């Protein structure tokens, strides 16, 4: 049993 | 002339209403203290909150793999984690400790309870008092307990009994604590 | 936003000073765990939660993304630095004071931004190191932070305390006094 | 660590068939599972991630499903270019782990191997070493057992095996097993035999020769 | 999409160290936040994750099996990641792969792989021995013969039959690295048993590293 994280993504150049 | 600092924050926030009937994900990208772009599951795509987030919103909305992961998050993250909360944090019950002491004022201290729902009321000879009552806001202790203090302005006569009345979800019936001059 | 319950899965922070970062999950405004980034270790705040596992690399990888995102934003903002906020400090006990009975002093430091702070304790004017602990930086919806420090103590008539706070928003260190009364 | 268990190790199928590969995790991994395809001599290629999301450009006949501990990869109408080895990989927690792989080869008619044995040449014997070679030629299916016997003594640890790629026409394989001895040990014994066990044979076939 | 290009094949003596590189080029912002993994594949074996690192941030990850013997590093400024393996032993002979993943969306881009061969051998030409057809190498009306190409280093060899004229029925087997540190393979061909003492069968072995060309006639 593990809580799931929300994930960020790379800002554009 | 203090040191210079630049801050970036990302918050994956889940809003639950009525169990899991209504669940909503809001992922916020914040630069310093300005939220610049967010994914709102009720919208279904990224949106720029300010000008600085416009490049990110346009880029991320063009990546199908990112978009489909965000739309899945309300289930993969919010609903999945709530099932773990139902077995743990939403089962947490800490019964409040209730004490009375004078300060002319009577102070009912209601300490170390969880969760936050609570009702505290003063009685003077089994008559409910609404005048001259001062309540603190709910006080978060940071260790998963709350406290609250309720003050009563009082001028007691002989034979008067003052009751602090506390109702909380952890209790099978309200706690009452009495005080006599 | 209307909600019976609100969670953060999680709060991701990164800042140029240090530099430094933080990873936590919050549920209904309390901290569930943080990841020690240097030790690569999940540290639960509530014992019932220790039966769970959270992979620390989730935090580290997210912070990597935030490092890049902070870079892009500093560049995009033409180096727009954070504004220093003046924090607000309150000191209170966890339970009503009975002289000789173990209690805990609680120092709430609210409206922290940027998240760089020193919180220490004084007893009768000299620093107190034993019995001290603190939360992580906890999030607020205006994107500042708060932080709570604890000091265990036996309340005693001749022994008073201060919570001492240093922050770039304060011209000099802030002292918030507590008396056992 | 999380153990990934793939079944089966190998399967034979025909063009146009539906094929299902299974992967099992030693604990719950939610949807953090990826699938890869690898052809001989080439780098792996990603097919599926997040258990069921199709990597861009990958043909639609590949699909994945499952959650928790049991996962499957399905190839709905298997194409000639799909015969390869497939790997699952867990993305739940570090260290990352791969499954053991599933090799998908072409089904065809059961064919017994033609077995041939070759004594060491005189030119090698003057050099001080003796290599005996046993050849299993044009057989199907792949599974074959080869045991070396020197004067009715089972040899272990002094032989290596080598196999060809599957023939694209009759789906057959060929195998060579080489026994390596010293010249001194070789001239100490008389009967040299390789015993072959194969599905296409009623009984284990034994090819032997007597030194000299 | 980014490309990963690895350093060339390596031959290392037992006990030495090797450092394989992996350089990224032509990627989007994804390549600036991706995680590099190192995966090894021993001959005939499955994929085996060794460890990884995010070049932009933090320290390296390792598997238990490779803990303390592999070192994974990266250099953002040259867009190159590295894997150093020390105290090399024969079991370390393998193909070593570079790969990347973006927020665990699978390892979507791979390097071409790097061959690392561990042996104490110097360049050595092959011995070519006849696998002569006999009473025990015949089946019905066809006979089997071939060439054993033994004790050469390094790879590769090229094998033909009758200067290329004979191709049908030929099986050249993959080379195998013997415990001696030298390679060895066989090539065989099935021929009509009727032509045995009539048709001349010559296997042509060529080994470029040792500047060696061999022609060997196979007869009963
Ligand atoms: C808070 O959430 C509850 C629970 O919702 C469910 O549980 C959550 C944990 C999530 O899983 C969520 O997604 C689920 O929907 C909700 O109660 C539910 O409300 C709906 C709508 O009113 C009810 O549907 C209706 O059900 C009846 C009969 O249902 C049967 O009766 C039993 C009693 O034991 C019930 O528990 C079973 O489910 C069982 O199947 C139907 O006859 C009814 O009629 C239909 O209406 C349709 C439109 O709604 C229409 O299209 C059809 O043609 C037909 O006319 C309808 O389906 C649901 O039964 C109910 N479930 C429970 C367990 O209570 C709350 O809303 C409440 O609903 C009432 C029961 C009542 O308590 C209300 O006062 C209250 O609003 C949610 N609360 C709020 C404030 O919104
Ligand atoms: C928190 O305390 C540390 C340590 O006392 C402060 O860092 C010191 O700052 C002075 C500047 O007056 C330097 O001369 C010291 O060398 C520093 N010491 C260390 C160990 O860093 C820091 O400034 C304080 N933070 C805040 C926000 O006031
Ligand atoms: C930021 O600086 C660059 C270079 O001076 C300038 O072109 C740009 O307009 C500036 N940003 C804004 C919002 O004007
Ligand atoms: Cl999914
Ligand atoms: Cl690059
Ligand atoms: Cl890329």
């Amino acid at each position: 049993a593990a809580p799931q994280p929300e994930l960020p993504y790379p800002q554009p150049g | 002339d203090s040191p210079e600092d630049f801050v970036y924050q990302f918050k994956g926030m889940c809003y639950f209403t009525n169990g899991t009937e209504r669940v909503r994900l809001v992922s916020r990208s914040i630069y310093n203290r300005e939220e610049i772009v967010r994914f709102d599951s009720d919208v279904g795509e990224f949106r720029a909150v300010t000008l600085l987030g416009l490049p990110a919103a346009e880029y991320w909305n063009s990546q199908k793999d990112i978009l489909e992961r965000k739309r899945a998050a309300v289930d993969r993250v919010c609903r999945h984690n709530y099932q773990l909360e139902l077995r743990t944090t939403l089962q947490r019950r800490v019964e409040p400790t209730v004490t009375i002491s004078p300060s002319n004022l009577l102070v009912c201290s209601v300490t170390d309870f969880y969760p936050a729902q609570i009702k505290v009321r003063w009685f003077r000879n089994d008559q409910e008092e609404t005048a001259g009552v001062v309540s603190t806001p709910l006080i978060r202790n940071g260790d998963w307990t709350f406290q609250i203090l309720v003050m009563l302005e009082m001028t007691p006569q002989r034979g008067d009994v003052y009751t602090c009345h506390v109702e909380h979800p952890s209790l099978q019936s309200p706690i009452t604590v009495e005080w006599r001059a | 936003i209307v909600a019976d319950h609100v969670a953060s899965y999680g709060v991701n922070l990164y800042q140029s000073y240090g530099p430094s970062g933080q990873y936590t999950h919050e549920f209904d405004g309390d901290e569930q765990f943080y990841v020690d980034l240097g030790r690569k270790e999940t540290v639960w705040c509530l014992p019932v939660l220790r039966q769970f596992r959270f992979d620390p690399q989730f935090a580290l990888t997210n912070i990597a993304v935030l490092k890049h995102n902070l870079n892009s934003l500093i560049k995009r903002s033409n180096s727009t630095a954070a504004t220093n906020e003046v924090p607000e400090v309150t000191v209170f006990s966890k339970s009503p004071v009975t002289l000789g009975q173990p209690n805990i002093l609680i120092c709430l430091v609210d409206n922290i931004f940027p998240p760089v702070v020193n919180i220490t304790w004084l007893s009768n004017g000299h620093s107190v190191t034993e019995g001290v602990s603190e939360t992580s930086f906890l999030s607020k919806s205006d994107h500042s932070f708060f932080k709570i420090s604890y000091l265990t103590l036996l309340p005693s008539a001749e022994e008073s305390y201060d919570c001492k706070v240093e922050h770039w928003g304060l011209d000099k260190p802030l002292l918030k006094h507590w008396e056992p009364e | 660590d999380i153990q990934m268990t793939q079944s089966p190790s190998s399967v034979s199928t025909s063009v146009g068939d539906r094929v299902t590969i299974t992967c099992r995790a030693s604990q719950d991994i939610s949807n953090w599972l990826a699938w890869y395809q690898q052809k001989p001599g080439k780098a792996p290629k990603l097919l599926i991630y997040d258990s069921s999301t199709l990597q861009s450009g990958v043909p639609s006949r590949f699909s994945g499903s499952g959650s928790g501990t049991d996962f499957t990869l399905t190839i709905s109408t298997l194409q000639p270019e799909d015969f390869a080895t497939y790997y699952c990989q867990q993305f739940n927690s570090y260290p990352l782990t791969f499954g053991g792989g599933t090799k998908v080869d072409i089904k065809r008619t059961v064919a017994a191997p033609s077995v041939f044995i070759f004594p060491p040449s005189d030119e090698q014997l003057k050099s001080g070493t003796a290599s005996v070679v046993c050849l299993l030629n044009n057989f199907y299916p792949r599974e074959a057992k080869v045991q070396w016997k020197v004067d009715n003594a089972l040899q272990s640890g002094n032989s290596q095996e080598s196999v060809t790629e599957q023939d694209s026409k009759d789906s057959t394989y060929s195998l060579s097993s080489t026994l390596t001895l010293s010249k001194a040990d070789y001239e100490k014994h008389k009967v040299y035999a390789c015993e072959v066990t194969h599905q296409g044979l009623s009984s284990p076939v034994t090819k032997s020769f007597n030194r000299g | 999409q980014v490309q990963l290009v690895q350093s060339g094949a390596e031959v290392k003596k037992p006990g030495s160290s090797v450092k394989v590189s992996c350089k990224a080029s032509g990627g989007t912002v994804r390549s600036r936040v991706h995680a590099i993994s190192w995966v090894r594949q021993a001959p005939g074996q499955g994929l085996e994750w060794m460890g990884g690192i995010i070049p932009i941030f933090g320290t390296a990850n390792y598997a238990q099996k490779f803990q303390g013997r592999v070192t994974i590093t990266a250099d953002e400024s040259t867009s190159t990641a590295y894997m150093e393996l020390s105290s090399l032993r024969s079991e370390d002979t393998a193909v070593y792969y570079c790969a990347r993943d973006v927020q665990r969306m699978g390892m979507d881009v791979w390097g071409q792989g790097t061959t690392v061969t561990v042996s104490s051998a110097s360049t050595k030409g092959p011995s070519v021995f006849p696998l002569a057809p006999s009473s025990k190498s015949t089946s019905g009306g066809t006979a089997a013969l071939g060439c054993l190409v033994k004790d050469y280093f390094p790879e590769p060899v090229t094998v033909s039959w009758n200067s290329g004229a004979l191709t049908s029925g030929v099986h050249t087997f993959p080379a195998v690295l013997q415990s001696s540190g030298l390679y060895s393979l066989s090539s065989v061909v099935t021929v009509p048993s009727s032509s045995l003492g009539t048709q001349t069968y010559i296997c042509n072995v060529n080994h470029k590293p040792s500047n060696t060309k061999v022609d060997k006639k196979v007869e009963p």
